[PDB]
């Protein structure tokens, strides 16, 4: 009955970027002032829809999106942008209908050592289309002699793994980001607000 | 189809008097004789009375005449009951049953046939001197499979719902009956049996549903 | 007053046995005992009507026998959905329910996995400590729990509740609190669960220090 929102936000840990985890919500009674009431986030910004009018609203299927990145990597996570997140990582459409959210998750994600658990795709051969997931392990071509499935000189494994470490600064720190996409088809809506 | 739907659970304080509803569909709910039979919590069964609506006939059992009445509305195809003076010993589940039609023989003689064919589903009545409060959730936490779960700690009346990972998880997860503790409240635990190495990776959420008091809790139950 | 008996008040029986319950009215009854079945948080479900006649969509493994005041309900294969308590009912004078026959699916031992959990950091900051035992999946039913604080026997501060046979592997699983105030909670080092099974070569404990 009720949308299972706290699976997504509060778990123990976020996906990485480039395996980012969707959550298909349906068939649930959805109370956005839980999100749009709390001074938790420092990333709260919608496109398409505003909010406030969300409880009042119904669709036929929510996809909340999960990933962790850096701070400064967060302006990457809206419409038309650029970067190696953007591009080769998550890219959201233009015509994105749904909210951004994020937070800051240093005191969870990040540890004396660095959490190296989190990764990120670093050389990918062509720019990602919208919420497209590339979960491939394949070396990357960097010069002109092939890899042929070795890594080696300019052939290099695809992702990278953030180093969060609990001194770094803000914009190096990890962040937890929540993708809302509000999808309308013709069927029967089944994620309404009260 | 023949069905047999009772009204929602009650909460009485002692002394207080309770109206019980069996709304019958899919059959002549004026022929059938409608019994009341009652069963404390672990207990056996215990028949409280008949009533046949078309007829008026009526018949109580010594134990509850004087603090019980069965009637009927044949209009809404509805058979009540109603228990009055109630004690704490009358806290138990209420269920009406349909039984047979009565005959007459070859020699005229008055048969009955009260063998129950269709039961409701049975209505709840706690009679207790404790208020209604919801439960206060806790977590119980993990330290090759692992063990984690959720206390449901004092609470009234039952019953409560429990379910993991808002209702994904339901392989290895056992519910425990509740306990009424001196207090007069309940207790109640749940958990479940999960692989260590997912200890980590998946996140273990409880949600427990208190409707007597309008209460939904969802606590999550990591290892410390 | 009509009085109505059942024998055995519990039974134990493999699956594939056949099982046999027996009902005693203090009067003659004629034919009108009816036999039920109610399985575990369910409503009761009529399976024989009059002692012998077997009521439409009830398997035939189930049978009914008797007249005048001895009766008899039999399964003539004990099927793992059967676990239930079965009661008879007389109808000849007014109507008197049985106190019912407990009926369980006899299994192999099995030992149980052990699980203690300490008190939450949210329930001592209210001023209560609750200590939680788990015994998971075991049989037969009976087993002891002994709270040992600092190796000390704790009694008068446990309740236990243990699940029905579950659907599958027709185990058992019990669940032991021990309950004290944060002051009681706080002069003590050592809290175990102290387990003593059929299914086990020696009581298994499982402890914390706080
Ligand atoms: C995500 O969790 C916050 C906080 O939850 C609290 O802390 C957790 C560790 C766990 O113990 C929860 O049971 C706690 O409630 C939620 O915000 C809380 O919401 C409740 C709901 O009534 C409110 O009473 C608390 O004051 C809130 N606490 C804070 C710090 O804001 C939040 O709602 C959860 N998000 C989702 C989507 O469910």
């Amino acid at each position: 009955n009720l949308c299972p929102f706290g699976e997504v936000f509060n778990a123990t840990r976020f996906a990485s970027v480039y395996a980012w985890n969707r959550k298909r919500i349906s068939n649930c009674v959805a109370d956005y002032s839980v999100l749009y009431n709390s001074a938790s986030f420092s990333t709260f910004k919608c496109y398409g829809v505003s909010p406030t009018k969300l409880n009042d609203l119904c669709f036929t299927n929510v996809y909340a999106d999960s990933f962790v990145i850096r701070g400064d990597e967060v302006r990457q996570i809206a419409p038309g942008q650029t970067g190696k997140i953007a591009d080769y990582n998550y890219k959201l459409p233009d015509d994105f209908t749904g909210c951004v959210i994020a937070w800051n998750s240093n005191n969870l994600d990040s540890k004396v050592g660095g959490n190296y658990n989190y990764l990120y795709r670093l050389f990918r051969k062509s720019n990602l289309k919208p919420f497209e997931r590339d979960i491939s392990t394949e070396i990357y071509q960097a010069g002109s002699t092939p890899c042929n499935g070795v890594e080696g000189f300019n052939c290099y494994f695809p992702l990278q793994s953030y180093g969060f470490q609990p001194t770094n600064g803000v914009g190096y720190q990890p962040y937890r980001v929540v993708v809302l996409s509000f999808e309308l088809l013709h069927a029967p809506a089944t994620v309404c607000g009260p | 189809q023949v069905q047999l739907q009772q009204s929602g659970a009650e909460v009485k304080k002692p002394g207080a008097s309770v109206k019980l509803s069996c709304k019958a569909s899919g059959y002549t709910f004026s022929v059938f004789p409608i019994h009341w039979v009652r069963q404390a919590p672990g207990q056996r069964l215990e028949w409280m009375g008949w009533h046949n609506a078309g007829d008026g006939d009526t018949k109580y059992s010594q134990k509850f005449q004087g603090r019980v009445t069965i009637i009927s509305d044949t209009s809404a195809s509805t058979a009540y009951m109603e228990l009055s003076s109630l004690k704490s010993e009358d806290t138990a589940v209420y269920y009406c049953a349909r039984a047979a039609r009565p005959y007459y023989d070859r020699r005229g003689y008055f048969f009955r046939a009260d063998y129950f064919q269709h039961w409701g589903q049975g209505t709840l009545v706690t009679v207790s001197s404790a208020s209604t409060k919801g439960p206060s959730v806790f977590p119980l936490a993990p330290s090759g499979t692992a063990a984690l779960g959720c206390l449901v700690k004092d609470y009234f009346p039952e019953p409560v719902t429990v379910s993991w990972n808002s209702g994904a998880l339901t392989s290895g997860v056992h519910t425990f009956p509740a306990v009424l503790q001196s207090s007069g409240l309940y207790s109640l635990s749940s958990v479940v049996t999960v692989p260590s190495s997912s200890l980590g990776t998946q996140t273990y959420i409880c949600n427990v549903n208190h409707k007597p008091s309008n209460t939904k809790v969802d606590k999550r139950v990591e290892p410390k | 007053d009509i009085q109505v008996t059942q024998s055995p008040s519990s039974l134990s029986a493999s699956v594939g046995d056949r099982v046999t319950i027996t009902c005693q009215a203090s009067q003659d009854i004629k034919n009108s005992l009816n036999w039920y079945q109610q399985k575990p948080g369910k409503a009761p479900k009529l399976l024989i009507s009059d002692a012998s006649n077997l009521e439409t969509g009830v398997p035939s493994r189930f049978s009914g026998n008797g007249s005048g005041t001895d009766f008899t309900f039999t399964i003539s294969s004990l099927q793992p959905e059967d676990i239930a308590t079965y009661y008879c009912q007389q109808y000849d004078n007014l109507i008197t329910f049985g106190p019912g026959t407990k009926v369980e699916i006899k299994r192999t031992v099995a030992a149980p996995s052990v699980f203690i959990f300490p008190p939450s950091d949210e329930q001592l900051k209210s001023g209560t400590a609750s200590v939680v035992c788990l015994l998971n999946n075991f049989y037969p039913r009976e087993a002891k729990v002994q709270w040992k604080v600092d190796n000390a026997l704790q009694s008068g501060n446990s309740q236990e509740s243990v699940t029905e046979q579950d659907s599958k592997d027709s185990t058992y699983s019990l669940s032991s609190t021990l309950t004290l105030s944060k002051a009681d909670y706080e002069k003590h080092k050592v809290y175990a669960c102290e387990v003593t099974h059929q299914g086990l070569s020696s009581p298994v404990t499982k402890s914390f220090n706080r």
